[PDB]
């Protein structure tokens, strides 16, 4: 976002958005396709004429079906396997961010290969090689277990998302304050 | 009182209770009398078997500094250090 | 004696040693001691042998720590009953005139 | 010292200034410094053994033999402060309660 | 990043200058720090206040005299040749158009990046009445730097003449957790993501912890071993008093 | 790409890659000599197995031995040969259980537990005091004005 610098017409904004669209197709770095939605990029351009590629891939992460997105696009961008490979990393990434607090309120960290199979549109045997390529490229740091089918990661790039996320973030800090009323008040009486 | 004591022998420790055997332990003539004793003692019932899930004990009013505490367990050791300090005081 | 030396042992092997009455009699006597945690074992009626449930390996547990915290105060028990006893005679000692 | 000089100096230099680390003050200096500080506590306890065994061996007869006085009190005060620091740091390792959970 | 070490004499003299000028809440005080910025740790060995005038109701009203800077800098050359201008400090919690525009004014006389300092005259909360801030651009962005208080050998000893453990760390650690609880609440009402990105990153830092339960009991095991040595401390005092008791019973006999 | 291939190589396409492109691989008349191509297949196959087990240990902490044999394109007698060679020569070290069929990374227990690994728990909460320091300055300027 820069008002004075880079003054271009309306036609060149959609042409620049086309370069911003094809930039994130072949890599997952710097958040995801939904990062440009919060910035005045997708909201400043029309939703048709193949300018919606950044918008459809955001909802495709939760749906997890390549055939739905491949039907709305052309053969040019659908013939590159890099787009299909690097899209699966972002689909599990949402499930990878669930390891801290999403559903379970006890902060229990467990990952089953069957939950991410339908989300990433990948079989169970290829899950071991999917997470293996993530460590080699420096995407995630952690260790995995093939025997118990358990994955534990340190962090990836926690997103700017809000709502139910920030609501659970406050609950974890309450446990820090709960020890003040439990363990903290006992030490003050000593 | 005899049947209640012999039943508690295989209750707490011994986990998964049989069907026809426990009838002979407590001297039951009818099999329907066996199920009547299970309802009063709250025995979990499964298919063709009777288990016991109550082995774990908790609650029982309040307990402090006894039976595997959590926050107070650390203060017990910390109290021993301040104990020798309070004597010199 | 026979339960600690023998982990997995059948039902009729005990009656042949101590010359007990029957198999139903020994089954009730073993289940009596497990109430207070004496034998610390289980009776499997399906397989028909008694197995000892004590695997030891309690060094990593907190059970020895309960005795450790008690023995910290046991040493301090003789400390508070002693230091006071030093000054107890010293009053009349220092009040008397010394050569 | 005026009213401003009283609050400023006590917040800057009084004995030694540990503040600004206040949550990590004794936490980082001890529990987070365990890399090498007290490391190999089993050897650290062996040090207290050699210090006590040396002076306790001097007079076991409670009389004049090796000509000494405070020998039993030398190892008493040295290993007392070390043990006091060994216990406080160890109990506060899990006492901070960082809430690790799983 | 870099580090900042401020001597206690600089902060002690900076607060009294606020009283010497009789500055009320409607105005703030601005001054210059002197030291060596060449190293990675910025140190302030000297400071002096400036007659800074400001209107609180108007952010476009400020008064900064550069003539006193040129004369004071020439006077310090005959005092200490190793002292140069590394930046400028200022008072007040707020950062407004007055303090941001003058940041480039001191840059003309300062070779390196001028070090920004927010000085709290009322000393409100925790420690560190003055925080170390560096100016950097991507809009003016002020990043915080670690601020340590360290003085010379005779400086720390001289202050002690003027003023002449376990529970302490716990009470100070609980105050940090309470400050975090209000940190997420005050920030939540401001939005309705940059800071939350760094917070959610360090939150994750008993599948792998199943074997990590024993290490808690391993340290508790040494504590009892230490208490065994701690008990020996008083076991000698148990022997030490009987060393007197044998001489105590020999007193009444001689009397 | 063949240099970085050792990381992701499953040895499934290994015979296919050498047949499609064979500049130095199968048929090479420059900087090489011999009576046949056996020196190309035997030397290359032994290396790609040794370079594969290096990255597998750095990624998989605990893996089933049955699944491990499928990745090496070997048998029970061939898999034990390359494992015993890397350990005896001081290359890598891992756990191999024949009856349990479980392969582990053999994590060292000499870290002295809380004497070292506890440094990771303080870095969990360490960055908070720094990020709060940046927020206090930024929050009051934007929200106040």
């Amino acid at each position: 976002t820069l008002e004075p610098s880079t003054s271009i017409t309306l036609a060149e904004r959609q042409q620049l958005a086309y370069d911003l669209s094809i930039s994130a197709l072949l890599g997952d770095k710097i958040y995801n396709f939904g990062e440009l939605l919060h910035h005045p990029i997708m909201e400043t351009i029309v939703n048709d004429s193949n300018y919606d590629w950044l918008f459809q891939l955001l909802n495709a992460l939760t749906v997890g079906d390549f055939d739905k997105f491949d039907s709305l696009i052309k053969v040019q961008i659908s013939k590159i396997p890099i787009l299909a490979q690097h899209e699966s990393f972002l689909r599990q990434k949402i499930c990878l961010m669930t390891l801290i607090e999403t559903v379970f309120v006890k902060n229990i960290r467990m990952l089953s290969f069957e939950d991410i199979s339908k989300a990433t549109h990948l079989p169970k045997d290829n899950v071991e090689h999917l997470v293996m390529r993530a460590i080699s490229l420096g995407l995630l740091k952690g260790s995995i277990d093939q025997v118990n089918e358990l994955v534990t990661i340190s962090w990836v790039q926690p997103r700017i998302i809000s709502g139910d996320q920030i609501t659970k973030m406050k609950d974890r800090l309450v446990e820090w304050n709960d020890q003040v009323e439990k363990l903290g008040k006992k030490m003050e009486a000593r | 009182a005899i049947r209640d004591e012999i039943a508690k022998n295989t209750e707490l420790s011994y986990d998964f209770l049989p069907l026809s055997n426990i009838k002979a332990l407590l001297f039951f003539n009818n099999e329907k009398e066996t199920e009547k004793f299970a309802l009063e003692r709250n025995w979990p019932i499964v298919n063709s078997k009777v288990y016991f899930n109550n082995q774990s004990k908790e609650k029982a009013d309040y307990e402090d500094e006894m039976m595997h505490e959590e926050d107070q367990k650390t203060n017990i050791i910390e109290k021993a250090m301040d104990y020798a300090i309070s004597i010199e005081n | 004696i026979i339960s600690l030396t023998y982990k997995k042992i059948s039902l009729r092997d005990i009656c042949l040693k101590l010359n007990l009455d029957s198999e139903q009699t020994v089954e009730y006597m073993v289940s009596r001691a497990i109430r207070d945690g004496v034998i610390e074992a289980k009776i499997n009626h399906e397989d028909g042998f008694i197995e000892t449930t004590e695997l030891l390996n309690i060094y990593d547990s907190e059970d020895p720590q309960q005795v450790f915290d008690e023995r910290i105060k046991f040493a301090n028990q003789l400390h508070d009953e002693y230091l006071v006893s030093m000054r107890y005679p010293e009053d009349k000692k220092t009040q008397q005139n010394e050569k | 010292k005026t009213a401003k000089e009283t609050k400023m100096l006590m917040n800057l230099h009084k004995e030694q200034w540990q503040s600004g680390l206040k949550m990590y003050d004794y936490e980082e200096k001890e529990e987070s410094n365990l890399a090498a500080t007290k490391s190999m506590v089993k050897i650290a306890e062996q040090y207290s053994k050699r210090i006590e065994e040396e002076k306790e061996l001097t007079e076991e007869e409670l009389k004049t033999r090796y000509v000494g006085r405070q020998d039993p009190k030398k190892h008493l005060s040295e290993t007392a402060d070390e043990t006091l620091e060994n216990n406080i740091v160890s109990v506060l390792t899990a006492g901070v309660n960082s809430v690790a959970i799983k | 990043h870099e580090k900042v070490t401020i001597a206690p004499l600089v902060l002690l003299s900076a607060l009294d200058h606020y009283e010497r000028t009789q500055t009320k809440e409607n105005k703030r005080c601005v001054g210059v720090i002197l030291g060596d910025a060449n190293s990675s740790t910025i140190r302030v060995t000297n400071s002096f206040a400036l007659p800074f005038e400001e209107d609180e109701k108007n952010s476009d009203v400020w008064f900064l005299d550069h003539n006193y800077i040129e004369n004071m800098n020439e006077m310090c050359k005959k005092i200490n040749a190793k002292e140069k201008l590394i930046g400028w400090y200022h008072s007040g919690p707020k950062l407004r158009a007055s303090d941001l525009k003058i940041n480039e004014l001191f840059k003309k006389y300062t070779q390196n990046n001028p070090l920004l300092l927010i000085v709290d005259v009322k000393q409100q909360g925790v420690g560190l009445p003055t925080d170390a801030y560096v100016a950097i651009e991507q809009e003016k962005t002020f990043l915080h730097l670690p601020c340590t208080i360290e003085a010379e050998e005779a400086e720390e000893i001289g202050v002690e003449h003027l003023l002449r453990i376990r529970l302490t760390n716990q009470l100070k650690s609980l105050k940090g957790l309470q400050s975090k609880l209000k940190d997420v609440v005050e920030y939540l009402d401001k939005v309705i993501h940059t800071i939350l990105g760094k917070l959610q990153d360090v939150f994750n830092l008993n599948n792998l912890q199943k074997a990590l339960t024993v290490k808690t009991n391993d340290e508790l095991m040494v504590i009892y071993i230490s208490n065994l040595v701690r008990s020996i401390i008083a076991f000698d005092d148990l022997i030490e008093n009987k060393i007197q008791n044998k001489k105590i019973q020999e007193q009444r006999v001689k009397d | 790409s063949l240099v970085k291939l050792f990381t992701t190589n499953e040895l499934m396409r290994w015979p296919i890659v050498q047949k499609t492109y064979e500049p130095v691989l199968n048929e090479d008349d420059l900087a090489f000599g011999g009576e046949a191509n056996k020196h190309h297949w035997e030397d290359l196959q032994k290396r790609v197995i040794e370079h594969n087990l290096r990255v597998i240990s750095e990624y998989y902490s605990r893996i089933t031995l049955l699944r491990l044999n499928e990745l090496l394109d070997l048998t029970e007698s061939q898999t034990e040969t390359y494992i015993s060679d890397l350990v005896n020569q001081g290359i890598i070290y891992a756990k191999v259980n024949r009856p349990a069929k479980i392969v582990n990374f053999e994590k060292p227990k000499n870290s002295s537990q809380l004497l070292n690994e506890w440094s990771h728990n303080v870095d969990e909460l360490l960055e908070h005091i720094e990020t709060i320091g940046h927020l206090i300055t930024k929050e009051e300027i934007m929200h106040g004005l």
